[PDB]
């Protein structure tokens, strides 16, 4: 009964997750104070100067030795992740868990890593980094500030999480007393950031899509930017959907479509007979080759 | 609106529009935005001047 | 559907060898995958998001030039009846489903080398026989042809005819009003790409459409004032990335239908377009039309490369032969930008501000190129980009011509 | 009485996510 | 070795290290590091290569001579991002600085949007785009009763 | 094909290919020992089939295209017809990039680039293949969340080294069609490819490092950053008076 | 009038307060400024239902000057324009403003 009940109904779900959308930030290294700074009270006063004394949360790290390092999503606010990460602790640690994938189990010990099969550890976890980075960078509501160190530009106020602002846009940081990381910033060019860009084709409707400078590494970006245009490339006009639906039924029960507007509709819902019929074998190679398994078909 | 604190007891400097530190000492002309952002430092630096 | 197609492989830019290395092929084609729809497999909303700035394929025309080169070493079926085998790979069966290294008990006849070989279908006839499968062939080898016939740009053909749009066009552009022109591309190439159509169906009529109304829009003349059915294109700021171009919808007034129906054919004369995505996008998805359809009629040979003049089926200089025309992005822009201030959409002042600009951003496209170039020398044995000459930026071609063809194609 | 209403949240989140405390306690203050 | 008559080239294509930064105020030795690195070899795998390396100081400090054994050959320096940041200048230890490089968009006067170099180089400051797409059901599309 | 009377044509067997027969040496061999065949028979009854035939009837007046219309009418009110279309191209991408991964742990295989090739892979048995695959197949079930049997048996045969489909039948008149079944363009494969070509230069940003490891005794008493060595490596190896040890 | 004298692009209306510093105000901004005028002339005169809303609640608040078509299956389009008639108040607020 359960084959026959599967076979019969289609309408069971079980189809891949392809929606998934970030509003956060499409970053996917984090930069990393690794070191503190030390807090001088007696003597050498005055030469360091933190943030928190002016209330203000700085955009970059500011302990005595910083890093870049490889966190998946750790600023992906928004819908739930896909549920397999890439996490590398900062180089002071061990930093080994990550690439125990495969040939490791029960053969090295728990503190080291095996250096003869590098390069299969090192590709699954490349594959685990690409899979966890298929999202769509969402867009989201946008403002501008009427403060004081505006640039013109509106800015996408990230309600309910102002450390993303502030770690958005190191443009918009105030820098008393010449650091380290003041003489860097101070020479940010004023209005890179922000909206640039956008599609308003409905009064008072949000914009279908919109083009905007933000923090933002380049390699997520390509990633992000492929896998929307594989989602397009499975998709049709309904004129096309309409007129494959009455085709399947031998031109019976020949529905229509409403002609108006359709500003940012997506059905991915299509592919290539090579496809098919690569599905099609693989699912008669999944199944034995009785007359015990075609019954039921 | 920068200052430059510098060891060694030279006393501290300000920040040219011309990116260039400029002693605290003589004639200084503030946009209104610059004195809204760094209030706390001319609190301490540049208003006991 | 169309039983047959016509086509002509690259020239040798006096190198004794087509150009592409192993590499190329072992990761354009590789993984005995087909390759026959992956063109945009390696293309996106815009450049920003390619690695198109450096190392191997450094430009966004770069990879599919090579797949075209590519594919001149491996269609000797079309020209000679036979499969071969190049530097020791062929395909894997009679359907040229992919490509592997050849055999070692029987290995298939050593392609001899040659340039500019022209294709016919009728020379090897498993594939009208297997045309419900080997459809893509037809598609691919039609674009590699309409590269291969020019220098510069690539050709693509345009036409409108003195009806209005069918409703079922205008339904379906109605769906795709925030989309770029990128994605656009890909679904026309998609379209025509897996299986046969014929050319009395309402994506092909769609696809013509959009063609006419990109060129009309890239002129200037199709504008937020003045409107082909109440669509036209718009085009981002000089001033950051002007390589973009989405559609719109507008309540802005029609265009009337011209007196009587318009066509011809266009190419990009500078070298601009090898790292421009509107013309590489905008090329392909008039390809396509083509792809399905066939030639309407033969190219005019008076402009054109001099491996090109007298192609069979191709190009000729009869009665029916259709002129080519093309043009210089530059002037382009400066035309279009004064037929927006005649529309009134801006000022005079902002006409010369956008010029500026505009020249400004071309410049840094030419520069890129240019130096581009000198790092890949075309005698390194492989064609990343396609070689040119520093004054070759400078021509202004037939970009008169052109906007007033659009000036008679939506009067 | 005069008029007034509340800003948008948005404008109201940016501005208060940026205010710099006017008075900082520092030794070397003259 | 550790007397001072011998040189030794491990060769090994790639590896993962790990530090161990010290206060260069005080006397070390790392051939305990070392030596404890070694006692766990085997046949099966080796653990990560441990390295030392002194904490930047803002202040010219003196230095406890200390001896060091572990160096590489070749500049694999890349993730370090920035020393004593939120200090007006580093006096004794390396001094690095905010490169530019990693930020053409932020400060370069003559960035470009659209551009960056992905195969050889990560920009942390770019332009992207963003949707805002919606899902219509089958029946969102087209006449869905009896036809 | 239904074959009518022909005896020639025959079909006697339908087989299906997991594995390449050109990798081993089975290029010139029986199909049947190349490929499986399938096997299943349904016992009919005549006698219920002369009763349908002879006793057959409809209504009256019946129109065909009306009674159609309400009969399929509740058939197509859903997205169930899309699922295995999104179901197909996520197998496609999973196919490619597992194939992808199992080629370049080998020394070569079917022609893919190998830019990670500079790192170390010693074991290449047909274990360590069946191993990769799993986890590659099991990353896919996690992103994607599928439940049903994704890329299996494939590893039937238990060497995934040389996995390929493909599909015939045999006629008796000794006839064969051998039909090839490549995958598709797939998208995700050619961003993992871009992927590994920048690791290979930001390797650093994974606490992977490049290059040799050097052991001297050194009394500094100033800076010392052994991850950026200003001097040049002493004794590189092929110098003067430079020993290698032996093998054991 | 008020909006356009906020965003310094805008409809072509006098500008005594163009001495006065302000940044230029985006779409959501002008709606603010739509729904105080709004609400006071409510107030002032006593009204009670909808006024100005829809200007505030939807689209751009940027107006310059509202029109009304339809569009033909020809292609032809027919606009009315609706220019307002003299007002009385504008006058003498843009007096106010100059004085």
């Amino acid at each position: 009964s359960k084959h026959l009940s599967a076979y019969l109904d289609s309408a069971v779900a079980n189809g891949p997750e392809l929606i998934v959308e970030d509003t956060g930030l499409c970053t996917s290294f984090m930069l990393l104070d690794n070191i503190p700074s030390a807090h001088l009270t007696k003597e050498l006063i005055g030469f360091t100067w933190f943030m928190q004394m002016y209330q203000m949360t700085p955009p970059l790290p500011e302990g005595a030795v910083n890093r870049i390092v490889c966190m998946t999503n750790w600023a992906s606010l928004g819908d739930e992740g896909r549920g397999l990460e890439v996490r590398l602790p900062p180089p002071t640690d061990s930093s080994v868990h990550a690439y125990k994938t495969v040939l490791s189990r029960g053969y090295i010990d728990n503190a080291q890593f095996n250096p003869l099969a590098l390069r299969s550890n090192v590709l699954l976890m490349l594959l685990q980094f690409t899979l966890s980075n298929l999202k769509i960078n969402k867009s989201s509501t946008f403002t501008s500030d009427v403060t004081t160190i505006t640039s013109g530009r509106m800015i996408r106020a990230f309600e309910g999480r102002p450390e993303l602002l502030a770690l958005a846009y190191p443009g918009r940081a105030v820098l008393p007393t010449q650091t380290k990381n003041a003489q860097f910033l101070s020479t940010a060019i004023a209005d890179r950031i922000g909206r640039l860009d956008r599609a308003n084709l409905i009064g008072g409707e949000v914009s279908a899509m919109v083009e905007c400078m933000e923090l933002c590494d380049a390699l997520t970006l390509h990633i992000r930017e492929t896998y929307v245009m594989l989602l397009r490339s499975m998709h049709q006009d309904p004129t096309q959907i309409v007129q494959i639906v009455n085709e399947c039924a031998n031109n019976l029960l020949n529905s229509t479509i409403p002609i108006s507007l359709r500003p940012t509709i997506l059905c991915p819902w299509f592919a290539s007979s090579e496809d098919l019929r690569l599905q099609q074998v693989m699912h008669l190679v999944n199944i034995s080759s009785n007359t015990a398994a075609a019954l039921p078909l | 609106g920068t200052i430059v604190p510098r060891p060694d007891g030279l006393e501290p400097q300000l920040i040219d529009d011309g990116n260039v530190p400029r002693d605290i000492a003589g004639d200084w002309v503030y946009p209104s935005d610059v004195l809204q952002v760094s209030v706390a430092v001319f609190c301490d630096y540049v208003w006991p001047m | 559907a169309q039983r047959q197609f016509f086509g002509l492989t690259y020239n040798f830019y006096g190198q004794p060898a087509p150009l592409f290395d192993l590499n190329d092929l072992q990761e354009l084609a590789g993984c005995y995958a087909r390759p026959w729809t992956s063109r945009f497999s390696h293309l996106a909303i815009s450049t920003g998001s390619l690695p198109v700035w450096s190392a191997r394929y450094p430009s966004v025309a770069s990879r599919n030039i090579i797949v075209n080169t590519l594919l001149g070493a491996h269609l000797n079926p079309f020209a000679g009846g036979q499969v071969t085998s190049h530097q020791g790979i062929t395909w894997r069966d009679p359907v040229l489903s992919s490509l592997a290294p050849v055999p070692a008990i029987q290995p298939p006849p050593v392609w001899a080398v040659a340039e500019n070989v022209p294709l016919d279908s009728n020379n090897y006839p498993t594939y009208v026989l297997n045309l419900s499968s080997m459809w893509p062939i037809n598609q691919d080898v039609h674009i590699m042809t309409m590269w291969a016939l020019s220098d510069q740009g690539p050709i693509y053909h345009l036409e409108v005819p003195v009806d209005p749009m069918p409703a079922a066009t205008t339904a379906a552009l109605m769906a795709y009003i925030g989309v770029p022109i990128a994605h656009l591309a890909q679904t026309a190439y998609r379209f025509a790409g897996q299986l046969p159509q014929s050319p009395d169906s309402t994506m092909v009529s769609t696809i013509r459409w959009l063609s006419a109304i990109w060129f009309g829009s890239l002129t200037g003349r199709l504008n937020r004032s003045r409107t082909c059915n109440g669509f036209y294109f718009e085009f981002a700021k000089p001033a950051l990335n002007p390589d973009q171009a989405v559609l719109k919808w507008n309540d802005g007034a029609r265009a009337a239908p011209p007196a009587a129906a318009q066509s011809s054919y266009m190419r990009c004369i500078s070298p601009h377009w090898q790292h421009q995505i509107v013309e590489v996008a905008g090329a392909l998805m008039s390809q396509s039309v083509t792809a399905v359809t066939g030639l309407p009629a033969l190219i005019d040979e008076a402009t054109l490369p001099a491996w090109s003049q007298g192609v069979a089926n191709l190009t000729g200089n009869g009665q029916g032969v259709v002129p080519c025309l093309d043009y210089n992005p530059v002037p382009m822009a400066a035309a279009r930008h004064l037929q927006w201030r005649q529309d009134g959409l801006i000022t005079a002042a902002q006409e010369a501000q956008l010029n500026n600009d505009y020249t400004a951003y071309a410049l840094t496209i030419e520069r890129h190129l240019t130096a581009m170039l000198v790092a890949n020398p075309i005698a390194a044995g492989r064609m990343p980009i396609q070689p040119f000459n520093a004054a070759d930026f400078g021509q202004a071609g037939q970009t008169a011509a052109a906007v007033a063809l659009a000036q008679a194609m939506f009067v | 009485d005069i008029i007034t209403r509340p800003t948008s949240d948005s404008i109201a989140a940016v501005a208060n996510a940026t205010k710099p405390a006017a008075v900082v306690s520092d030794p070397q203050s003259m | 070795v550790k007397a001072g008559r011998t040189r030794v080239l491990v060769e090994l294509g790639h590896y993962v290290y790990t530090l161990h930064y010290y206060d260069p105020q005080i006397s070390l030795d790392e051939a305990p590091i070392l030596e404890e690195w070694l006692s766990k070899i085997n046949p099966a795998g080796i653990p990560p290569v441990p390295f030392c390396i002194p904490i930047p100081q803002v202040y010219p400090c003196i230095t406890a001579r200390r001896v060091h054994y572990a160096f590489t050959s070749e500049n694999n320096n890349d993730s370090l991002f920035s020393t004593n940041a939120a200090s007006i200048d580093t006096a004794f230890g390396e001094n690095a600085a905010v490169s530019p490089l990693r930020w053409p968009g932020l400060v370069d006067p003559n960035y470009r949007v659209g551009t960056n170099d992905l195969p050889n180089r990560i920009t942390l400051y770019n332009s992207l785009y963003r949707y805002n797409f919606t899902y219509p059901t089958l029946d969102g599309i087209m006449y869905v009763r009896s036809a | 094909p239904f074959t009518r009377l022909v005896q020639n044509d025959v079909i006697t067997n339908v087989l299906v290919a997991r594995v390449d027969p050109a990798q081993r040496g089975d290029a010139a061999v029986d199909i049947r020992a190349t490929h499986a065949t399938f096997a299943a028979a349904l016992p009919v009854d005549p006698a219920a089939i002369v009763v349908a035939m002879l006793c057959g009837q409809t209504e009256t007046n019946l129109i065909p295209s009306h009674h159609y219309g309400k009969a399929f009418a509740p058939l197509f009110a859903s997205n169930a017809m899309f699922t295995r279309n999104q179901r197909a191209v996520i197998t496609r991408e999973a196919f490619v990039c597992a194939r992808s991964a199992v080629a370049q742990c080998q020394d070569a295989g079917f022609l893919v680039p190998r830019p990670l090739d500079a790192l170390r892979q010693f074991d290449v048995t047909s274990a360590a293949a069946a191993e990769i695959m799993h986890a590659v197949n099991d990353a896919f079930k996690t992103a994607f969340d599928l439940d049903g049997a994704l890329l299996d048996g494939l590893a039937l045969y238990g060497d995934p080294r040389i996995a390929d489909l493909s599909a015939a039948y045999l006629q008796y008149g000794g006839n064969v069609v051998r039909e090839h079944v490549p995958p598709g363009p797939s998208h995700i494969h050619r961003t993992l490819q871009q992927v590994e070509s920048t690791f290979m230069a930001e390797m650093n940003l994974f606490n992977v490092a490049r290059g040799n490891l050097y052991l001297v005794q050194t009394a500094t008493n100033g800076n010392w950053s052994p991850m950026a060595p200003v001097a040049a490596p002493p004794f590189v190896r092929g110098g003067p008076n430079v020993r290698v040890v032996g093998r054991f």
